[PDB]
């Protein structure tokens, strides 16, 4: 309900300034991988990896 | 870290360089010597400690 | 002498060029032994430093 | 000024590390250095540039300890307080072709080579203007120039004359990956290299700016609701007069 | 602390305006409200009115401005080129 | 009472950005003073984190700044920003001082808020030229010698204070350290004369753009412009940091990565952008004792405007003709910037003479002439005689 | 700072002269139109800059209904700027009612300012 | 320490922050002067000094 | 600005004192007096009735705290000489 | 050396002094090190490089 809601996470600031500090610790994890990895993606080939790798073989 | 060759160092005078700031020694080690640090006093006089760990080359104490 | 050019500034390249003098690259004027520019937007002639001599040699200062 | 004075403009190339996304293309760095080794650092050097920020860029770790263990580096006197020498280590600077200055003048008719670290960044144009002046040499001057002896003709510098002489030759370096080298493909590659040299950051410095920019655009965003919801009292407010009896 | 001197603005309670009578005024809470009311609308509307109403004040100086910038581009341009030494010297020298 | 307002400290607080009574009528147009202050703490932050990593020798300065960008962490993040966030801060001065001119925030009862200002437009000026020169590129090193060349102009005594600011005879080591040290300073001293524009500003509060009194109608400072201000604070990080990120040498001059070398001129020599249009002024006058007067003139006019404008309505809300020559004057100064980019060439002359006397000419003749005739089309348009 | 004994000097001088009456009148009421104060709710006279002491005057001896009026046109005004939008066109204030009410009482305070002035500086024929 | 030691990080850093701190204090000083203008200054005796003051 | 919290000093005209009544204050303007007046007499007969009333506050803890760093500095110079060479070993291990 | 001028030697004393000393100059127009002898703006030399 929207009234459980408000009571478990809106009501008392404490938990509500909780929330968000726990909120940015998840999110400062995941952004950070989500954008090496499009990064990467995008220039493939063009990375030393990709061509240490390459003269490897 | 430093890169300095262990090829270059004659037997039987001591040699003391700089490192992270601080000093240290080296110098090659003599035949019996070592064997009296063996059989120097273990833990009667100040420090229970054996030459197991302070010595891992022989030839070189630094 | 000083060795700029008397309009905006430049280097003299040595013993090239006009009557025996030198160059002036920045817009192509050249120059002469007494000194004398001879072509260009150079408002007056080249300066002289202050100097003594040693006799018959020469100081700079 | 005149035209001819002012330097041809370089037109404008597809370079691979153009654009927002775009990083280096790394088998173009390691390719071109080995253009420099063969053919520039003759006159030119990189002092700014240490043999440590080679690996994991064009080099593997190995493979820079065997590149500057080839010059001679000056070491601590010894006991008796005489001069010596060692070999190079990752931690030194890629050394220059000549002692000082007085020594580069005499071996280029009077003319100082310049130092190629920041060299990309210190000119009009960038990477486009260092490619059109190293394919840009006609053989022949235009009918009418007058060029002083020792000099070159290029209509990319500024005046016209260089001292510097056409150096990049079809087929004058051999690649190990089997790309042919022909004046374009050599002039291309060390372009891209010296602008590494100028740029080390350029790779991680883009990556960074996607982070900062999409979430500094959502704080724009959530910024203009949160306002205009604490405004809402205040921008829909009514007034009425109604004109009082005297007294 | 000693008084200081005579201004034109006072605090809440002693302002500093006129005697207020026969005003009314109303407003509602804004947890009640849609902040995002009619922003399409205002976007289309509203902008098309304001530009129309200020466009003259700036367009006209910087015409003026800029027909003058590009006259004197030309002009420097023809002068230092192979067709205009007969003017080049007669003008800057 | 609360606590907010009887504690000694949490009372300047509370008077200054809680309780402030504001007009409810102030536009966006109010909100570049809060920005000048966000610029002045980045820029004395990234400064001091850098000055840790920089050495002022004449030998060492151009080398200590290229080893803040490759050896030091995150360094060229810290050079990006403060020489991209200079450029930024004289755009958001230059619309702060348009906008008081605009609405007429210079006029009587502000004039000492207005005169306060004007110092510290002057101190902004001297610190971003000599944090300039402490770089020691090419650009550096002979736009300061033209600078303080200008210096010896001085009757009698102009020659002596040449070498008591080089500290020898010409710029040297000893002019690079010394600038490097001043550098340091004068922003603690800006700060300082903020503090002293905000007191100027307390006694009768802010205008507002319709230009009449704000008495009858306010709303205080928190919850209300505190969260205005930080809509274009976003958007304040959000355009620089596109111009840290993707483009940080859009503004600079290329010649300033050639170390200084003072054999070599390098061909054209400007200062920064922002200092451009004062430039143009000082070439117009063919003499350097009366063309250096001029320079500091066209900073000095602006204490004439309060008494110069004969109009009795504040601003140019309402006023047609006043509008119309307003936008004249900015795209005049637009122009003498360009001027002062180019070569001293046959029509360039010219145009930097005339774009002068406009300069002047507004402050003088056009806003005496043109607030006096506004005065009676007001009158005659109403009054039946 | 222009004075309006100066101002009404210059005016009623054009107004009585019939060739001058003629042209500057036309294009003194489209200026006023122009300037868009009236699609605001407001008159000339509520624009004219407050913090002097002869206005303090003035505003003081304005009669009570009149001063009433002149503060809910202010407020009205700073309500409508702040939407950043007009008066409906009905609420416009019309050529008939845009009248100097506030006039009568500037050049009488001036008057007696700019008689103080010339007594401060009496000189007998002695 | 900026290393593993006194260094040359550390000097260059320390000159630096001892240009600072100096400012820091003249802006705690206006805060001393500040509470002390509060209630004014004490008095040998320890008693109130109200009944006689000179400027 | 608002009004602050109450203190405990005010300003002249409202000091905030006890009130006054039955106390008369004479004074004469010093161009009619004698500086200096006095100095010589002060200067021994006010110093050392100062003097006596407060040296006993100030020298008794000076003079425990002058001995107590005598006695300590002369056994550190017995220990390390020849003569109390034994007392060293004992005391120090 | 210029030190000593006027304290406890004359300056054409202190000159001579000086060009009894050895010290680096600029390399010639071919780049090779060269020696020259003192001057007042010297500094006094040591015994051991
Ligand atoms: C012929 C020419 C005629 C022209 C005709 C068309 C021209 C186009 C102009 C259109 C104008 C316009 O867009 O605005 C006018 C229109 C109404 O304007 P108005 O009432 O006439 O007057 C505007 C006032 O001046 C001020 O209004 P306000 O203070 O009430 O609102 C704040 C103001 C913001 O104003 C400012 O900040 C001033 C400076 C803005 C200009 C520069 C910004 C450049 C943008 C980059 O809003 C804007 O103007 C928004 C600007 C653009 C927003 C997009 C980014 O405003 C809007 O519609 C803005 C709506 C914005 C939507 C907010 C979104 C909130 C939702 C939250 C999303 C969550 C984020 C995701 C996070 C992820 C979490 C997981
Ligand atoms: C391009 C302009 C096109 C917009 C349009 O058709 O409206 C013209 C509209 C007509 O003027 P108006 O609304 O009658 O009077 C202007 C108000 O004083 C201005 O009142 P406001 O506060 O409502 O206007 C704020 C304005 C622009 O706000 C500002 O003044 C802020 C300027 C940007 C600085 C903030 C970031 C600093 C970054 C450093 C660079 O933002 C907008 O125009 C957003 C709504 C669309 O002019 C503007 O809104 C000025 C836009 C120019 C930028
Ligand atoms: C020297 C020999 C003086 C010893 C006997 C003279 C007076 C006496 O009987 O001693 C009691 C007398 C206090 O007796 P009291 O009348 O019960 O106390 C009244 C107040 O405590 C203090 O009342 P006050 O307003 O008179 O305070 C001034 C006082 C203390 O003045 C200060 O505390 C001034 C602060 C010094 C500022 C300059 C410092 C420069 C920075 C460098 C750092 C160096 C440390 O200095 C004097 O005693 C000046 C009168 C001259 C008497 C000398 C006669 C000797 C033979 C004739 O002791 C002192 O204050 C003398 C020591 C002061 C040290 C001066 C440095
Ligand atoms: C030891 C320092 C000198 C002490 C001499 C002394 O204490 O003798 C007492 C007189 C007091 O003289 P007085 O302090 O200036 O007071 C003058 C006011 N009468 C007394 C005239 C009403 O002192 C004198 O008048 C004689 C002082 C002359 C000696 C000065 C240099 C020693
Ligand atoms: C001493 C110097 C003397 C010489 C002075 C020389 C300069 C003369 C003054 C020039 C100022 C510009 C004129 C203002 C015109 C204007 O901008 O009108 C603004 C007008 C109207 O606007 P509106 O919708 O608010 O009104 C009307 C309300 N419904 O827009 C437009 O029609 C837009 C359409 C144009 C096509
Ligand atoms: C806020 C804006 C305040 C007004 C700025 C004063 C005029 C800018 C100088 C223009 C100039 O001098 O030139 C333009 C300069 C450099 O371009 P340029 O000189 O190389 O070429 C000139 C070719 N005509 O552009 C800038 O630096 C951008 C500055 C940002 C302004 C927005
Ligand atoms: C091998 C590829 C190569 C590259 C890339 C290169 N050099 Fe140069 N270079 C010079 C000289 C001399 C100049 C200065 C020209 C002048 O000042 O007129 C110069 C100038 C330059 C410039 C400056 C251009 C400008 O606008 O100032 C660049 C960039 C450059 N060289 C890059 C001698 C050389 C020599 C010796 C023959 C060689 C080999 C040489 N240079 C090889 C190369
Ligand atoms: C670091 C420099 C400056 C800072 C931090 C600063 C700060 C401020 C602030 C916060 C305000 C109130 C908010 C606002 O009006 O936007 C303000 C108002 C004002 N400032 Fe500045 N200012 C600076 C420079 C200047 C300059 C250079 C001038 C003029 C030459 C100036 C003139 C004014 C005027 C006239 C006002 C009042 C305008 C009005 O309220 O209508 N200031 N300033
Ligand atoms: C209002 C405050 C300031 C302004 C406007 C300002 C301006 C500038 C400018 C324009 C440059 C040239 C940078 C470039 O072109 O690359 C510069 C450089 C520099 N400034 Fe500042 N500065 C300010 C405050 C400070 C402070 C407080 C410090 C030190 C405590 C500082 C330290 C430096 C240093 C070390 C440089 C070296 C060059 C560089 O790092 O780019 N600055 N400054
Ligand atoms: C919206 O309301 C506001 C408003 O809130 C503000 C702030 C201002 C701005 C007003 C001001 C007066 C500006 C305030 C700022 C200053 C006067 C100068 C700022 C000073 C500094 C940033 C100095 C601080 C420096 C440091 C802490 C040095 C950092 C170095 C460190 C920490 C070294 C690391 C430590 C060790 C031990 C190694 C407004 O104009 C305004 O509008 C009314
Ligand atoms: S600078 Fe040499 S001719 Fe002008």
């Amino acid at each position: 309900s929207f009234s459980s809601l408000y009571k478990t996470f809106f009501k008392r600031n404490a938990v509500f300034v909780g929330t968000i500090f726990a909120g940015a610790f998840v999110f400062q994890t995941v952004f950070d991988t989500a954008i090496t990895s499009w990064y990467e993606n995008h220039n493939k080939g063009k990375l030393w990896k990709d061509v240490k790798a390459r003269i490897a073989a | 870290k430093v890169e300095v060759n262990l090829a270059a160092i004659p037997l039987g005078k001591n040699v003391v360089v700089k490192w992270q700031g601080k000093p240290v020694f080296i110098r090659h080690r003599t035949p019996h010597e070592i064997q009296e640090a063996n059989s120097v006093d273990m833990s009667a006089l100040k420090d229970p400690q054996t030459d197991a760990d302070r010595v891992k080359d022989p030839q070189w104490l630094i | 002498m000083l060795g700029i050019c008397t309009h905006l500034g430049c280097v003299p390249i040595g013993e090239a060029g006009d009557f025996g003098g030198w160059f002036c690259p920045c817009h192509g004027s050249h120059y002469d032994i007494s000194g004398r520019i001879r072509k260009g937007p150079a408002p007056l002639n080249l300066e002289i430093p202050a100097y003594e001599f040693d006799g018959d040699k020469v100081i700079v200062g | 000024m005149t035209a001819a004075e002012h330097g041809l403009h370089a037109p404008a190339y597809a370079w691979s590390h153009n654009g927002p996304f775009e990083t280096f293309d790394h088998a173009s760095i390691r390719r071109g250095y080995q253009v420099y080794r063969e053919v520039c650092a003759a006159c030119h050097s990189l002092d700014r540039v240490a043999w440590r920020t080679l690996v994991g860029v064009s080099h593997t770790n190995e493979e820079v300890r065997n590149m500057a263990e080839e010059f001679e580096y000056d070491d601590e006197p010894d006991e008796q307080g005489n001069p010596k020498k060692r070999p190079g280590k990752l931690s030194d600077y890629i050394p220059g072709p000549y002692p000082n200055e007085q020594a580069a003048r005499a071996a280029n008719q009077g003319a100082l080579p310049p130092d190629l670290s920041l060299i990309v960044k210190a000119r009009h144009g960038g990477c486009d203007y260092i490619f059109s002046l190293l394919t840009g040499y006609p053989d022949e001057p235009p009918a009418g120039v007058a060029l002083p002896p020792g000099s070159n003709y290029n209509p990319y510098f500024p005046g016209g004359s260089i001292a510097m002489a056409r150096v990049l030759f079809d087929d004058m370096v051999e690649y190990e990956d089997g790309t042919p080298a022909t004046t374009s493909q050599m002039a291309k590659d060390v372009t891209t290299f010296l602008n590494w040299c100028a740029e080390p950051e350029h790779d991680e410095r883009k990556r960074l700016g996607l982070k900062t920019v999409i979430i500094l655009s959502s704080l724009y965003l959530l910024s203009i609701w949160v306002k205009k919801f604490k405004w809402a009292g205040i921008k829909t407010r009514k007034f009425v007069f109604n004109p009082p009896k005297p007294r | 602390g000693p008084p200081s001197g005579k201004t034109y603005m006072g605090w809440w309670g002693h302002m500093g305006g006129p005697k207020q009578k026969g005003i009314t005024s109303y407003a509602v809470s804004p947890y009640a409200q849609k902040p995002l009311q009619g922003i399409f609308h205002n976007a289309v509307f509203n902008s098309f009115r304001r530009f129309k109403s200020q466009f003259l004040y700036v367009l006209i100086p910087a015409g003026i401005y800029w027909y003058w910038w590009k006259n004197g581009n030309e002009y420097n341009e023809f002068l230092y080129s192979k067709a205009g030494r007969e003017e080049l010297e007669r003008v800057n020298v | 009472m609360a606590f907010r307002k009887s504690n000694v400290y949490l009372s300047l607080v509370n008077s200054y950005i809680i309780d402030s009574p504001q007009p409810s009528s102030i536009n966006y147009w109010w909100n570049m003073g809060s920005l000048l202050g966000l610029c002045l703490v980045i820029q004395i932050v990234t400064g001091i984190f850098m000055a840790m990593h920089y050495s002022s020798n004449i030998e060492l300065a151009f080398s200590s700044v290229e080893h803040i960008m490759r050896d030091v962490h995150n360094g060229y993040i810290l050079r990006y920003l403060h020489a991209n966030g200079a450029s930024f801060f004289f755009m958001v001065m230059f619309m702060h001082m348009a906008k008081g001119l605009y609405y007429g925030s210079y006029r009587s009862p502000r004039v000492t808020l207005w005169n306060v200002g004007v110092i510290i437009f002057i101190l902004t000026i001297a610190t971003a030229f000599l944090g300039y020169c402490c770089v020691y590129g090419q650009m550096s090193h002979w736009g300061a010698t033209v600078i303080t060349n200008l210096f010896s102009a001085i009757p009698f005594v102009g020659n002596d204070i040449v070498s008591w600011l080089w500290g020898g005879f010409s710029v040297s080591n000893p002019t690079i350290q010394r600038f490097f040290a001043l550098h340091y300073l004068v922003p603690f001293i800006i700060a300082a004369m903020v503090i002293m524009h905000l007191m100027a500003l307390h006694i009768h509060g802010s205008s507002n753009p319709l230009g009449i009194t704000g008495n009858l109608d306010r709303i205080p400072m928190h919850s209300y412009f505190i969260f205005k201000d930080l809509v274009t604070v976003f958007l304040f990080m959000l355009i620089l940091a596109l111009f840290v990120f993707y483009s940080p040498n859009t503004l600079g001059h290329p010649d300033n990565y050639i170390p200084g070398n003072p054999l070599v001129t390098p061909a054209s020599i400007v200062p920064e952008w922002y200092l451009l249009p004062f430039y143009a002024i000082l070439r117009s006058i063919p003499d350097k004792l009366l063309g250096v007067i001029t320079m500091f003139a066209a900073i000095l006019v602006l204490l004439v405007l309060p008494f110069t404008d004969r109009s009795v309505v504040r601003g140019n809300t309402f006023k047609v003709l006043s509008k119309f020559f307003f936008f004249i004057f900015v795209f005049n100064f637009v122009l003498l910037g360009q001027i002062g980019a180019c070569h001293v060439e046959v029509p360039y002359v010219l145009m930097g003479q005339i774009a002068t006397f406009i300069y002047f000419a507004y402050f003088l003749i056009i806003v005496p002439v043109i607030s006096t005739i506004e005065n009676v089309l007001f009158y005659i348009g109403r009054v039946n005689k | 700072p222009q004075s309006f004994t100066s101002i009404a000097r210059i005016g009623d001088y054009i107004l009585k002269s019939p060739v001058l009456s003629k042209l500057c009148v036309p294009v003194a009421n489209q200026f006023i139109n122009l300037a868009g104060y009236k699609k605001l709710g407001l008159k000339f006279d509520d624009l004219i800059a407050e913090e002097n002491p002869i206005m303090q005057t003035a505003l003081r001896r304005l009669p009570e209904d009149e001063s009433y009026a002149r503060a809910y046109r202010i407020i009205r005004a700073h309500q409508t700027e702040l939407t950043h939008h007009l008066l409906p066109r009905n609420e416009w204030i019309k050529a008939q009612e845009d009248v100097p009410y506030l006039l009568p009482y500037i050049l009488e305070a001036e008057a007696a300012a700019k008689e103080k002035d010339e007594l401060d500086n009496i000189e007998v024929s002695k």
